[PDB]
């Protein structure tokens, strides 16, 4: 069906990393596996085509191999720009029938720890004059990518109205995330203050915003 | 060499999705073209291709529903999927592919083409090309070669009975209490819009440093929302205008929003 790759693979900067792509004789056994790199927000990138041959523009730290019905992608010295998803592909029974692998998410460990900078935005005039209120808690420049966000209304738990994104990198390889509280303009003016509480690495940063003023 | 997908971003169930890839930088009469798609969080899937000889091949599991054509003059490949469902929601990539059916012979033997024989028996392996009529013959070994050469940026297509909806852009103004001395975070809230995607730039691209456009959240309402923030010098909050240029192709909408600083 699909080529069996490992779900995820980890590797620290500089170390060597290997991704396995196991199949059968009719596909991987055909001896012409290809490897592609997918960085979010970028067009997929072809890495290896001729089982071992590098495409144009590919650095030499990438390398391909095959042993029977199991290919292998090997990065010699892992970089930070190498954090991404990696897919193998092979033809089966015909050149117009291609099969891809389950995919593997490569994680580049070893980044410096960083603490989040948090900002909380109250509903705007525009959003209010349209009968809606949304508090926007933005969380940026932190590592590792695992935060806990809590919403409090007058220091009491908000059990509803919260949609939170999973953290994702930014241009500087640090993580960023966002949480939203969606309220009616009556729930906004109801309470004295609201609080977004971001717990990252034993610390909790609480930003507070009040309807009274700013 | 570049590949640009075009078509609808939303398609109702049971209908037919149709895309067109416009090619440049090369001559469509010299390359094969295909279509790859990836459902969110799922693996790549192969659709089909059409080669220099106008011959089209398809994913065996999806052949009955697929239709790929081409016009070498207009430099344009076309895809069509029939009776789509929510499973057909995916990012559709246009690609230049390298398809080769390859015949190879054991060591010591040689193919008819390399012997220089041609004719009706132009597909066998020969012991010695020195004598075609008395040489021993083997059937060749067949290997199928497949590569995606170049990738197009992709086009996200959603399959839903719900209707298109543009975004509301609300400013995330930087208050004198949400500054961080020297730098201040201001942004734009892109609220309630369907389907994906939204892209955000700042000052018409001229502002790039410090920007981060977050992923989109899927509210219980069935609409998507996201925010785009940029951190800027706090001394410039009155002397440099900051405009976020939102873009939502699924509804041919494009918004520009002044983010003005709060009086407080």
């Amino acid at each position: 069906a699909v080529l069996n790759q490992p779900s995820s693979v980890s590797g620290s900067l500089g170390q060597r990393v290997s991704i396995t792509c196991s199949g059968s004789s009719s596909n991987v056994g055909n001896g012409y596996v290809s490897w592609y790199q997918l960085i979010p927000g970028s067009a997929p990138r072809t890495l290896i085509y001729g089982d071992t041959s590098r495409a144009s523009g590919v650095p030499d730290r990438f390398s391909g191999s095959r042993s029977g019905n199991t290919a292998t992608l090997t990065i010699s010295s892992l970089q930070a720009e190498d954090e991404a998803d990696y897919f193998c592909a092979s033809a089966e029974d015909s050149s117009s029938n291609a099969v891809f692998g389950s995919g593997t998410t490569l994680t580049v460990l070893g980044q410096p720890k960083a603490a989040p900078s948090v900002t909380l935005f109250p509903p705007s005039s525009e959003e209010l004059q349209a009968n809606k209120a949304t508090l926007v808690c933005l969380i940026s420049d932190f590592y590792p990518g695992a935060v806990t966000v809590a919403w409090k209304a007058d220091s009491s738990p908000v059990k509803a109205g919260v949609e939170t994104t999973t953290p994702s990198k930014q241009s500087n390889n640090k993580y960023a995330a966002s949480s939203y509280l969606s309220l009616t303009p009556e729930q906004w003016k109801s309470h004295r203050s609201y609080s977004c509480q971001v717990t990252h690495e034993g610390s909790t940063v609480e930003k507070t915003v009040a309807p009274t003023e700013c | 060499v570049q590949l640009r997908e075009s078509g609808p971003s939303l398609v109702k169930p049971s209908q037919t999705l149709s895309l067109t890839c416009t090619t440049s930088g090369f001559s469509l009469s010299d390359k094969t073209v295909g279509w790859v798609r990836q459902a969110p969080g799922k693996a790549l899937e192969w659709l089909g291709s059409t080669d220099t000889s106008g011959n089209t091949g398809y994913n065996p599991g999806l052949k009955s529903r697929l239709s790929i054509t081409k016009d070498n003059s207009k430099s344009q490949v076309s895809l069509s999927v029939s009776s789509v469902s929510t499973a057909d929601s995916a990012t559709y990539y246009c690609t230049t592919v390298r398809q080769q059916t390859r015949k190879s012979c054991p060591d010591g033997w040689t193919l008819a083409k390399d012997c220089g024989f041609y004719g009706y028996g132009s597909e066998d392996c020969y012991d010695d090309c020195t004598d075609i009529l008395s040489s021993n013959t083997l059937s060749p070994t067949t290997t199928h070669e497949f590569n995606v050469d170049a990738w197009g940026q992709g086009l996200l297509v959603t399959v839903s009975s719900a209707s298109t909806k543009g975004p509301s852009v609300f400013p995330l103004a930087p208050s004198s209490k949400s500054t961080s001395g020297g730098t201040a975070a201001l942004g734009c809230l892109v609220k309630d819009y369907f389907p994906e995607p939204v892209t955000v730039s700042w000052n018409s691209g001229a502002l790039t440093s410090g920007v981060h456009t977050f992923p989109a959240v899927l509210q219980s309402s069935g609409l998507y929302s996201l925010s785009s923030v940029v951190t800027v010098p706090s001394s410039s909050l009155g002397t440099q205008t900051y405009i976020c240029n939102v873009n939502h192709k699924p509804s041919n909408t494009k918004v520009d929003k002044k983010v003005e600083p709060k009086s407080c």
